[PDB]
């Protein structure tokens, strides 16, 4: 009846769009379901958002199984990846955005 | 979301 | 603001060379979010926008099954149509289909669409009332009769005024960062010497969204036209669009002309004068 | 049947500057049938790394596609788009004039 929860498999991907760095946190689990939380967003499969300098770098994922659950906390170097992802926009001074 | 009814000309 | 969702389907027969080539693409306003290509390795409906990846496995399995059903029907349609027109079994033909819905600023149903084309020509289309059909030739009449008996319009009306609009709203929210945005155009003017007597003034509009935009030239106030060249609004490849308008002007008179830019993302129309 | 000749626009995503990575675009629209051959050329030679959008069409049923490739402009290098369609007797070549 007890559960030895396995950590969810999550992947963070980046896509340059309209000179903004879009981020997508997508996760899966062998358990019943999961909930991803990032900024003010929540998702059972993925969370989409635009990341800009000064934004948070945290997200957490809760996996469920029956009446049981476990939340895993994470940090990610969003600026580093966005910097790489927005290389072309940076050349024309279109990124980072105005604060 | 796609229409779910198959249609044939 | 007003929004729309559209699905476009293209099926092309290639007799003797395997099944028809089928390509389906889905759009919300001016941005694509999904596609299916019969020639792709996956054989699955595939995302074309990161925000649609917020939909789970049930969405993808369900849409994959439905898109393959659309592929199957068009595969048959090609056979039916060549039969309707007594055409050779060896020629290549094209069947196209589009359907979708529009919502007003209130995000409530505005209008629906569902039409077909055979070899680049209108074949049959659902009328605005979503209850009657528009058929051209005899063949289309055959199709119309069948659809009326099969209550196709009734099912489409239920979809267009229901599921279509409901999912459009869902997408608008899930991809709000990209879909509910307005990117004002970045504008500038270029000068091109054509001769020692005149020059081409070109007004550029770049990095804007949505695609709708109006560029016009005026001279000392009067509206220039027929003398002004416009190109089709085109994709920059980054989710944004571009467009330019040009006019041939006599050297030394450039500053008499003015370019006017109108776009949803601009608080008020822009006016550009050379130099 | 119906046959429409493709309109062709060759341009960059961003105003071009030598040394800055950019995207070379060849937008073909208003054509029918959909069968079409599009190549991006550098100094007359075909570029291998070229991607294109998913076939779609306008209200009049005419098709449109976007072919693109990432490149870094040089003052020397010349680029162009080579298109061939049933409506064309011979391949049509539209050069990138880099006017923006």
């Amino acid at each position: 009846k007890k559960v030895e929860f396995k950590e969810p498999a999550c992947n963070v991907t980046f896509k340059s769009e309209a000179n903004e760095c879009t981020t997508l946190i997508k996760c899966t689990t062998e358990h019943e379901k999961l909930i991803i939380r990032h900024k003010d967003k929540i998702g059972k499969y993925a969370v989409y958002a635009i990341w800009q300098p000064g934004d948070t770098n945290d997200y957490n994922v809760t996996v469920f199984q029956g009446e049981n659950r476990k939340t895993f906390m994470y940090k990610f170097p969003f600026y580093e990846m966005c910097d790489i992802t927005m290389y072309m926009s940076k050349q024309y001074k279109l990124w980072p955005p105005q604060k | 979301l796609l229409f779910g009814y198959p249609v044939y000309v | 603001g007003s929004h729309s969702m559209r699905y476009f389907f293209t099926s092309v027969s290639r007799p003797g060379r395997g099944e028809p080539r089928f390509i389906a693409v889905g759009y919300v306003d001016d941005t694509q979010f999904v596609r299916f290509d019969s020639d792709a390795a996956s054989q699955r409906m595939e995302p074309r926008a990161p925000w649609i990846e917020q939909e789970g496995p049930e969405y993808w399995d369900g849409e994959t099954r439905k898109v393959k059903a659309h592929s199957q029907t068009h595969r048959v349609d090609l056979g039916t149509l060549r039969g309707y027109y007594n055409q050779s079994e060896a020629g290549s033909h094209t069947v196209q289909r589009m359907y979708g819905c529009d919502v007003g600023s209130d995000w409530r149903f505005l209008r629906g669409y569902h039409q077909y084309a055979y070899d680049g020509k209108d074949y049959i289309a659902l009328k605005e009332d979503l209850r009657s059909w528009t058929a051209a030739d005899m063949a289309a009449q055959t199709t119309k009769h069948k659809w009326e008996a099969a209550h196709v319009a009734e099912q489409l009306r239920a979809y267009l005024e229901g599921t279509c609009v409901e999912w459009l709203r869902r997408y608008l929210e899930n991809g709000k960062e990209t879909l509910q945005r307005t990117d004002a155009p970045k504008t500038h003017m270029t000068h091109h010497a054509v001769s020692d007597h005149e020059a081409t003034l070109r007004c550029w509009a770049l990095s804007f969204y949505p695609a709708e935009i109006t560029l016009t030239w005026q001279r000392d106030g009067e509206d220039q036209t027929q003398d002004t060249e416009l190109v089709e609004t085109r994709p920059a490849g980054d989710g944004t669009f571009q467009k330019w308008a040009a006019v041939v002007v006599p050297s030394g008179q450039e500053q008499r002309y003015t370019c006017h830019v109108q776009h949803e993302g601009l608080p008020k129309p822009l006016t550009l004068r050379w130099e | 049947m119906i046959q429409r000749t493709p309109k062709i626009q060759v341009y960059s995503r961003h105003p071009a500057e030598n040394g800055k990575s950019n995207f070379l675009n060849c937008y073909v629209s208003g054509f029918h049938p959909s069968d079409i051959e599009v190549d991006l050329l550098k100094n007359g030679e075909r570029i291998e790394k070229v991607e294109h959008s998913d076939l779609s069409f306008s209200k009049d049923w005419s098709f449109y596609l976007l072919y693109y490739t990432e490149f870094t402009p040089t003052e020397k290098d010349e680029y162009a788009c080579r298109v061939n369609h049933v409506t064309l007797s011979q391949p049509k070549i539209v050069k990138w004039d880099r006017d923006m």
